[PDB]
């Protein structure tokens, strides 16, 4: 009766761990149905009040002057009660809040669709063979990784009752099915059957793409813990939020075209549709429906050759005058319109609060785009250009290709010695660099962190810097220092494409000799930053409860003077020690976070030891957002304007 | 204290953030010292007017600009160019407040705004003064403060005891004062000297300065919030909005001056009514038909006004006047228009959108 998915899954799983049947199919179908039913009603909900009462524009107006004020008091009031009426329908429609708010784990696991292996075995267990192979046929459409199952429908497949077209999917959203099957069944060069499913296809895709644009309307994502902190006047609020929105909404078209199967998304996937449409269409004789999808074809892409040859050959073929007469669809230029102008506004939220954004689609025109990310662009083409010429040169020249190609680079800054390198440190991806920055850094940096402290990020030392508690030169000289590093790390290995940070603090170890009787067990297990690894089973798991994006990893020490506390670099047994590397002052250990590279760190003795360590992502959509921040309060700090008073 | 202050021009001297300033202050007062406490907490209240003024003249310059002219297209899409509207809104708000140098040091925190807005330094700026034999200053404080809070006791003491003290008969002064309520008791002194050109100048120097100061004070009131619950779009910002309209009603009493220990009610009523009494008597009906015409809007029942209405009327051009001279003034439709709106709004908003899970304590 609408109760909450999640303590109906426990249940079953208890029911599961017991091993009664009747009870886990029970709590699993009903789970199921009730996420089916949550998931209609708020749909319906949200998108029948938005429509119910539509958004008023009357902007009509031009103020004399010193009567200025009060326009702007007055435009905030009607737009503010229209928000208010639409939220009180909203709520008054909606109900109780509590049941819709779950944690991840169970999506994952509903995503896994694991309660679909419980049905089948379940069914197994009670001789239902046909929802039996329904659930088998489902869980292995969803993940194509398990030989056991492959083997289980194979043995059901075995005993009689059992027919090709019993395999039905119960999870897949209808109109990829149906492209998928357009696709394949006029692979086969069969035209008729071809134009029917194909324009079938069509239709859902849009209708489909509707309900997503009512389901991204949720609650805000607080980075964590920022929100004890978190200090936004109302008219940052709506900004941040809606801007939040916008993207949930643009990155659905790369989501809508992503299926299970293939590992990658499909690319171009409404102009791929016309293409085939109008290819169909073409050979089945019905000739101003081609035009027609020629012709809504050129609108995505204006300057392609071939299509531009076919659509002449089709006009010379056949009468201008009908050329003339049929235009491109109406719905395609409509959501080419909306996408175009939605691009428009989060490009322009890119360029000022400097909040990322990744174009998801290929066919958008450049004048879209402001002046400076062009430029960017331009530059970061021009870099990557420059990083594959050096690497196909230095190839030309020629594990031996990975141990010479992907790392040995510059080191543009003076003062750094290649220490250790891959071939004497036993491995792949790992370097040893010295003399990073001079005694008297590390001095200031010790200082900066014996003055005020485990979660000293450089955001909040500018912030206290800024304060007044710690003196500020200290503060930017850690900023200076962490874009350093990353800027000669990245440069070592020959990265193509631009990095970006994820996380960055500082961190000191104090030794408590009162707790060191018998305390024989390691300071911390070894394990990898990307993956967990579970010891024995000897495999890893890119389980999203563990950070997957972090793809590069730095530490650099500070302190000359201690004992213990190794940092050492550990095979996937846990057991050997392939290298260790001895702590000193401005010492740098890099690597790549991947699982062929765990790393270990040794209890420590007397003493303090401290240490910065760093974390880089490749992927853009994974930055922080404090980063930008600091950036402005740096400005802010030490690159002071003005402007007339009077 | 102030006497040496001045937006255009600041001293870099004393630009410290606030609670270092007040923190100071405080344990110094608390050490028994006094020249010291007493220049801090000049300090201390200097930066923070210039904290507000420098967030008035910000948030005056971004919200009256010129609405650009959109495309044709987008005019068929109501709410992208709403939000982006308000987009371009927040980003020249952003922008133009990496200016004025106030806003370049610490952000106080959002009790110690609380209580200045409550007055309390002026207690200790009291003692300290009291302290150091300033006596007209301790008398302009401890007057100060009791004017926004007349139901306290010691300070009602302390009032007594300074008002025995022989001399301080007339230093009685209130140091956070405005322009506008002094030009009202001008204009008043003069209206009861039977003065009437000096009551009109004067009066309608008064008119717009309040109108401003009001319309500065409703944009600035638009304060942050503590975070202490996650929910959709629309009801997540919809609460947001209920706190600020709350404490946005609660704005227009707060500014209506005092006099004689007792607030006068429908205070731009009251303006009017003198204007239009002062214009009658000056015998130029051309300029007295509007006031009494926003009088009687902003008061629905008043017989002596619909009488003396009905006689103007009654002479549609023995004085000579036209159609454009029966409606009301535009300043007055806009406050009306204005605190009539925000008093529905919030009374729509009381029925449906607050959860109703607290009751009075028994
Ligand atoms: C092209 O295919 C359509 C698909 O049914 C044929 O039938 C047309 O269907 C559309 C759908 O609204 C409408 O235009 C008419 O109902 C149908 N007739 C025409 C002339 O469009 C259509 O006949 C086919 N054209 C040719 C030349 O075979
Ligand atoms: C880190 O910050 C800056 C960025 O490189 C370093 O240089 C400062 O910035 C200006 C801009 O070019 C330089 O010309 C000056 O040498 C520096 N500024 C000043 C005011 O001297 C800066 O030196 C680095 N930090 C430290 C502590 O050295
Ligand atoms: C509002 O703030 C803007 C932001 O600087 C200022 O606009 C300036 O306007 C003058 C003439 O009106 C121009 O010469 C300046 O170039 C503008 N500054 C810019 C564009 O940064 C100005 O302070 C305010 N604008 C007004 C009062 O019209
Ligand atoms: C508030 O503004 C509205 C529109 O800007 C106006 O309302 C008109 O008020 C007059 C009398 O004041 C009425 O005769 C009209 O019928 C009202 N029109 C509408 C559309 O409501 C007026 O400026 C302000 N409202 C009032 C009641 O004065
Ligand atoms: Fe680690």
């Amino acid at each position: 009766g609408m109760v909450t998915p999640d303590l109906l899954f426990a249940e079953g799983t208890a029911a599961y761990a017991r091993g009664d049947w009747p009870g886990v199919v029970l709590s699993m179908e009903r789970a199921l149905r009730s996420r089916a039913a949550l998931r209609a009603l708020r749909l319906r909900c949200r998108t029948q009040c938005a429509a119910d009462f539509p958004w008023e524009l009357d902007p009509d107006w031009s103020p004399s002057p010193a009567q200025a004020s009060g326009a702007a008091a007055l435009r905030d009031l009607s737009f503010f009660g229209g928000l208010l009426r639409r939220a009180a329908c909203l709520r008054r429609c909606l109900g109780p809040p509590a049941a819709h708010s779950l944690s991840e784990e169970m999506e994952l696991e509903f995503r896994k669709r694991s309660p679909y292996n419980y049905l089948q075995v379940a069914y197994f267990k009670i001789n239902k063979l046909e929802k039996a192979v329904a659930a088998a046929h489902t869980f292995f459409v969803g993940n194509p990784e398990h030989m056991e199952m492959q083997q289980n429908l194979d043995y059901y497949q075995t005993m009689s009752g059992v027919k090709e077209a019993d395999f039905k999917d119960l999870e897949t959203q209808p109109h990829m099915q149906e492209f998928r099957l357009g696709v394949r069944l006029y692979s086969e060069e069969q035209p008729q059957e071809a134009v029917p499913h194909l324009e079938a296809a069509l239709q859902e895709y849009f209708v489909a793409y509707e309900e997503c644009r009512a389901l991204c309307e949720g609650p805000y994502d607080y980075d964590g813990y920022n929100y004890l902190e978190y200090n936004a006047d109302l008219f940052q609020a709506i900004t941040d939020h809606y801007i939040q929105v916008l993207n949930c909404k643009q990155n659905c078209v790369t989501e809508l075209a992503s299926h299970p199967s293939r590992e990658k998304p499909f690319e171009d996937f409404l102009p791929s549709h016309y293409n085939y449409l109008q290819f169909a269409y073409y050979n089945i004789g019905n000739y101003t429906q081609a035009v027609e999808c020629a012709k809504t074809y050129l609108l995505f892409f204006p300057n392609d050759e071939v299509m531009n040859q076919n659509l002449a050959y089709y006009a010379a073929m056949l009468g201008e005058e009908h050329t003339r007469s049929i235009g491109p669809r109406e719905s395609a230029k409509e959501y080419r319109q909306r996408s175009l102008l939605e691009k428009e506004l989060l490009f322009f939220a890119y360029d000022v609060f400097g909040i990322p954004f990744v174009d998801p689609d290929s066919w958008t025109p450049e004048e879209v785009i402001p002046k400076r990310l062009q430029e960017k662009q331009k530059s970061e083409r021009e870099t990557a250009v420059r990083i594959s010429q050096e690497i196909g040169n230095l190839m030309k020249e020629i594990l031996d290709v990975s141990r010479l190609t992907r790392e040995g680079g510059p080191l543009l800054y003076e003062g750094i010695s290649l220490t250790m390198n891959s071939k004497l440190l036993n491995g792949s991806q790992r370097v040893v660099m010295d003399g990073v920055i001079s005694d008297h850094e590390c001095q200031e940096l010790q200082r900066l962190t014996n003055v005020a402290a485990y979660g000293v990020t450089v955001f909040k030392a500018l912030k206290l810097g800024q304060e007044g508690k710690v003196p500020l030169q200290s503060a930017h000289l850690y900023y200076n220092v962490t874009e350093k590093v990353r800027r000669i790390m990245e440069s070592y290995f020959r990265l193509d494409t631009p990095l970006y940070f994820s996380y960055s603090h500082l961190v000191c170890r104090t030794a408590i000799e009162e707790v060191q009787a018998e305390r024989k067990d390691d300071s911390h297990p070894v394990h990898v930053d990307n993956c967990i690894l579970n010891a024995e089973t000897l495999v890893c798991v890119k389980e999203p409860p563990a950070y997957t994006f972090r793809d590069y990893s730095a530490i650099l020490y500070l302190n000359g003077d201690f004992d213990g506390g190794n940092f050492y670099f550990t095979e996937l047994d846990a057991k050997t020690v392939t290298a260790e590397v001895q702590p000193q002052c401005g010492r740098a250990v890099g690597f790549s976070s991947g699982t062929e590279n765990p790393h270990g760190v040794k209890a420590v003795t007397r003493g303090q030891r401290c240490a910065i360590a760093l974390w880089f992502t490749l992927d853009p959509r994974h930055s922080e957002r404090d980063r930008v921040q600091a950036d402005d309060l740096v400005k802010m700090l030490f690159s002071p304007e003005e402007m007339d008073l009077s | 204290q102030y006497e040496r202050y001045s937006f255009r021009s600041f001293p870099r001297d004393e630009l410290m953030p606030l609670e270092s300033a007040y923190r100071h202050a405080l344990d110094k007062y608390s050490g028994e010292h006094w020249a010291e406490s007493v220049g801090y907490l000049e300090i201390s209240l200097r930066l923070h007017r210039l904290l507000r003024d420098s967030e008035a003249f910000c948030h005056r310059n971004c919200s009256a600009a010129p609405q650009p002219e959109p495309a044709a297209g987008l005019a068929s899409y109501p709410e992208l160019r709403l939000f982006g509207g308000l987009l371009r809104r927040a980003h020249c708000l952003k922008r133009c407040k990496q200016g004025l140098p106030a806003f370049r040091q610490s952000q106080p925190s959002r009790e110690v705004l609380a209580d200045f807005q409550r007055r309390e330094p002026y207690k200790f700026l009291q003692f300290a003064y009291f302290k150091a034999n300033n006596l007209p200053k301790a008398i302009a404080a401890a007057h100060t403060f009791l004017l926004k809070h007349p139901d306290d006791e010691m300070m009602k003491r302390n009032m007594a005891y300074y008002k025995s003290l022989p001399g301080a008969e007339d230093y009685i002064k209130d140091l956070e004062t405005k322009s506008y309520e002094s030009l009202f008791i001008r204009a008043v002194r003069a209206y009861n000297g039977e003065n009437w050109r000096t009551s009109i100048t004067d009066m309608e120097l008064a008119l717009p300065d309040f109108f401003k100061a009001f319309y500065e004070c409703l944009a600035a009131c638009e304060g942050s919030r503590e975070i202490k619950d996650f929910k959709d779009f629309y009801l997540s910002i919809a609460d947001h909005y209920v706190e600020v309209l709350e404490c946005k009603i609660q704005c227009e009493e707060n500014l209506t001056p005092v006099i004689g220990g007792y607030p006068v009610e429908k205070f731009v009523a009251t303006m009017y009514h003198y204007l239009q009494f002062a214009y009658y008597k000056l015998n130029d009906l051309k300029n007295a038909a509007p006031c009494a015409v926003s009088y009687l809007l902003f008061d629905q029942n008043d017989k002596v006004m619909q009488q003396n209405l009905v006689y103007y009327q009654y002479h549609r051009d023995t004085w000579g006047l036209s159609d454009e001279h029966f409606q009301p003034r535009p300043e007055a439709v806009q406050f009306f228009n204005v605190t009539t709106l925000q008093k529905e709004l919030y009374d729509f908003a009381k029925e449906n959108i607050m959860d109703d899970d607290e009751g009075e304590v028994v």
